[PDB]
């Protein structure tokens, strides 16, 4: 049922970056891992939802 | 002379924030206090000539996207009317003037004279750069050029001078009417990495320093005050806050018009009576 109706997405989970500042706790500016945001994420995995 | 005070923060920001976005050692002097991350990390985002990313000002109430990750917004405030004079005269003017001009001139032979030419006419001369024109000079102002004699002031014919001066509209004369007004402009900073705000916020602080030596809030909107408000999310419905603090400045600065006057006397009719 579900993957009849569903559709096709990728799913790619969320864990909080390294880059974080250890002392104010807020992330740089710029990173390869998440810009700005400071959030990064893992590999995606295809799914249908 | 109507004061729109949004336009002129406008034109000294823009400029004045560029340049000291353009050097990293201003930036490192401004951010002193701040800790390693924070300041390394703004001065990596923004900081430089080759600079990828970049902040934007702009009035509120856009129809279009505003980038949230570094941007000045401007927002007019409120306004009051603080003191007045007798009749609401602010001065008196033989010929209509204009704003307050600083150019620089290179000194100039002429027969008689050392001169300096200027971009538009003389209404009147306010100051030239280190000079204080003796008697024997006989500083004379004619039109857009300055001048003073030529002889025992030979040595300096090509003096890289400077001027500040002021337009010429009219040779008509008129009166100043007006009053003071003191004003509350709001200013804050917008950016979902609080930290980028922190920082925004400290260069908005050091431009401000900067334009007090400005000639035209020299001139016009004196008594500058400033006032911060603490750090809130602007916004909570995104997927992620928006984080700004703002800050009000006051200034004051004088709402006039010039009245002209068409009488001019020239003749004189002294005469007796008999009875
Ligand atoms: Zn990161």
């Amino acid at each position: 049922f579900i993957n009849d109706r569903g559709i096709k997405v990728l799913w790619e989970e969320a864990y909080f970056c390294p880059c974080l500042n250890p002392d104010t706790g807020h992330p740089r500016v710029d990173c390869p891992r998440c810009h700005g945001k400071g959030i990064a994420y893992l590999p995606p995995k295809e799914t249908i939802m | 002379a109507i004061t729109s005070v949004d336009s002129y923060l406008l034109s000294e920001i823009k400029p004045r924030l560029n340049t000291v976005l353009e050097n990293c050692y201003i930036i490192d002097e401004v951010l002193k206090d701040f800790d390693y991350q924070t300041r390394e990390s703004f001065k990596e985002a923004f900081c430089g000539k080759n600079a990828q990313h970049e902040v934007t000002v702009g009035f509120n109430f856009p129809k279009f996207k505003n980038n949230y990750e570094a941007h000045y917004l401007i927002q007019l405030g409120q306004g009051q009317e603080t003191k007045n004079s007798l009749g609401s005269i602010q001065s008196s003017y033989f010929e209509a003037t204009g704003d307050t001009l600083v150019e620089s001139s290179t000194a100039i032979r002429e027969d008689d004279k050392l001169v300096f030419t200027v971009s538009k006419p003389i209404g009147e001369l306010i100051k030239v750069e280190d000079i204080e024109f003796a008697k024997y000079d006989n500083l004379q102002v004619e039109g857009n050029k300055v001048s003073f004699k030529y002889q025992t002031n030979e040595d300096y014919e090509n003096y890289n001078a400077n001027i500040i001066f002021t337009e010429k509209k009219n040779d008509s004369k008129g009166l100043v009417k007006g009053f003071t007004v003191e004003e509350q402009v709001t200013v804050v900073g917008l950016s979902f990495n609080v930290d980028v705000a922190r920082c925004l916020d400290a260069v908005l602080k050091m431009i401000l320093i900067s334009m007090r030596d400005s000639i035209e809030e020299q001139q016009t909107f004196q008594l500058q005050n400033l006032s911060f408000g603490d750090i809130a999310p602007i916004i909570e419905d995104g997927d992620s806050m928006i984080f700004g603090r703002p800050t009000i400045i006051k200034y004051t600065s004088s709402l006039d018009l010039d009245y002209t006057i068409t009488q001019d006397i020239n003749k004189l009719t002294f005469k007796e009576r008999k009875d």
